């Protein structure tokens, strides 16, 4: 299945076109869980074929950087010290480390908190918790037309999960900490009202961080 | 529960409200200071008047 993949990435302008199946993360799945050494090397001919094949430099810098949000790379490096004898592994590993080596630097950014809203992966991740990205970062949240916003208010208004409500209640309480016209923008958007609704949410974490997120709000 | 929520906006719409009125004084305020300093000008102006004609 995956030289069926590997054979549809040889035309750039089907790389163009393959990303809408959501490839990469079957093939790095695999990666992970089958270190057979044909399977290794056809996943690295297929990875290669994507990046390579791909003229449209938003193209390559997307399969280079969802590669990184599968975190590709380490899993490469570890291939790497792996024991195999084939040049076919072994020179499309390197190939691979070079070019999701400028993409790991896109992702290992602040940006990797702009990849956990944009897929939906809100957790108590480091980039999360860590004062330093709302203490350099917190206006961003209006970037792209509000879109860092508009996805916290949406999760806020649609998630089931009650670590996510409470992850985005205490974004939003040290977007506001960080950033004081965010408040404004947060009271014009009337994002405001999912936390104040959370308030009486069935969790304790999400009741505490909503809480949390009306004192950073509502009090100097 | 959520109607101290709701007046905690009405806290913070009388604090808007109390420091919106506060500004407005203070917009005023600095107005008239410009206001009393032209007719104490005007009233030195003329004295200075009053007294050069005199000499004259």
């Amino acid at each position: 299945m995956i030289f069926s993949i590997w054979l549809l990435a040889f035309s750039p302008q089907m790389c163009e076109h393959l990303r809408r199946y959501n490839i990469i993360p079957v093939l790095s799945d695999i990666l992970q869980e089958s270190v057979k050494e044909k399977v290794t090397r056809i996943i690295l001919a297929a990875f290669r074929n994507f990046l390579e094949k791909s003229t449209e430099r938003e193209t390559r810098q997307e399969y280079a950087l969802a590669m990184i949000q599968c975190k590709v790379l380490k899993q490469l490096e570890n291939l790497e010290q792996q024991k195999y004898d084939d040049e076919d592994i072994s020179e499309d590993i390197k190939f691979l480390l070079e070019k999701l080596g400028e993409s790991v630097q896109d992702l290992s950014s602040f940006d990797e908190y702009s990849s956990e809203l944009k897929s939906g992966r809100l957790e108590w991740s480091p980039v999360h918790k860590s004062e330093k990205f709302w203490r350099e970062n917190a206006v961003r949240l209006n970037e792209k037309n509000y879109e860092l916003l508009k996805i916290l208010t949406k999760l806020l208004e649609v998630s089931d999960d009650p670590q996510v409500l409470a992850v985005a209640a205490h974004d939003v309480g040290e977007y506001v900490r960080h950033y004081p016209r965010g408040k404004r923008v947060i009271e014009q958007l009337g994002g405001k009202q999912l936390v104040m609704n959370h308030m009486h949410h069935e969790d304790q974490q999400v009741r505490y961080n909503a809480l949390l997120a009306v004192q950073k709000l509502m009090v100097h | 529960q959520s109607q101290g929520i709701q007046q905690l906006l009405q806290a913070e719409k009388r604090a808007a409200e109390k420091v919106s009125e506060a500004r407005k004084r203070k917009n005023r305020r600095l107005k008239q200071a410009k206001e009393e300093a032209q007719a104490e000008i005007e009233q030195y102006r003329l004295q200075r008047e009053k007294e050069f004609k005199a000499k004259e």
